[PDB]
């Protein structure tokens, strides 16, 4: 176990595919969307509602 | 007296305070048009480059 973190490695990669995924959220929001700005607060500020 | 539509003039605005309520209030313009920004907002809007 000390030597290698292989047999812990399945466990940590459950653990990164969470993250992965929270990450991937992050990611969508910097995404345009075909939206003049990602920001929701840029598009708010520079156009009427 | 300003130049033509080919040779058209731009004007960089640098450290001063920009307000559109005065303009759009007056509305001496016939048309607005408005379309990145609108003016309403303009007004709250703090804008880097004139």
């Amino acid at each position: 176990l000390s030597s290698t973190a292989s047999a812990l490695g399945k466990l940590q990669d459950v653990v990164n595919q969470n993250a992965q995924a929270l990450n991937t959220l992050v990611k969508q929001l910097s995404s345009n969307f075909g939206a003049i700005s990602s920001v929701l607060n840029d598009i708010l500020s520079r156009l009427d509602p | 007296r300003f130049a033509s539509v080919y040779a058209w003039n731009r004007k960089r605005i640098s450290n001063c305070v920009a307000d559109y309520s005065v303009l759009y209030n007056s509305a001496s313009f016939s048309t607005f048009k408005c379309y990145g920004v609108s003016p309403t907002k303009l007004n709250d809007l703090c804008f880097t480059n004139v």
